[PDB]
């Protein structure tokens, strides 16, 4: 269905995903997947992710989100997807 | 709820 654009697929390839093209749900386990594993969310309030610094400030040009914003987040992707 | 759970949220 969609293929990410290079530094988006960069972030997908670190947590093993392999592939040039994707579903949105695939996106989205890999994205969740890299943001746990570097540890961006706050342990406390764990909706909040921190990106400043790391590449996934890069790619949505934030320097913070939340989880809860779920349209600003697909549109973010969305941005990073042909 | 956990990042995980929030993100289930956001997948759902």
């Amino acid at each position: 269905l969609v293929r990410p654009k290079p530094l988006l697929l960069k972030l997908l390839k670190s947590v093993g995903a392999q592939k040039d093209t994707y579903t949105m749900k695939e996106v989205l386990f890999y994205l969740g997947q890299y943001i746990m594993t570097k540890r961006l969310y706050d342990e406390k309030q764990q909706h909040i992710v921190y990106c400043s610094n790391d590449l996934l400030g890069d790619l949505f040009g934030v320097p913070s989100f939340s989880v809860k914003e779920h349209r600003k987040i697909y549109t973010m992707i969305y941005r990073n997807l042909v | 709820l956990t990042f995980l759970e929030y993100w289930a949220q956001l997948m759902q």
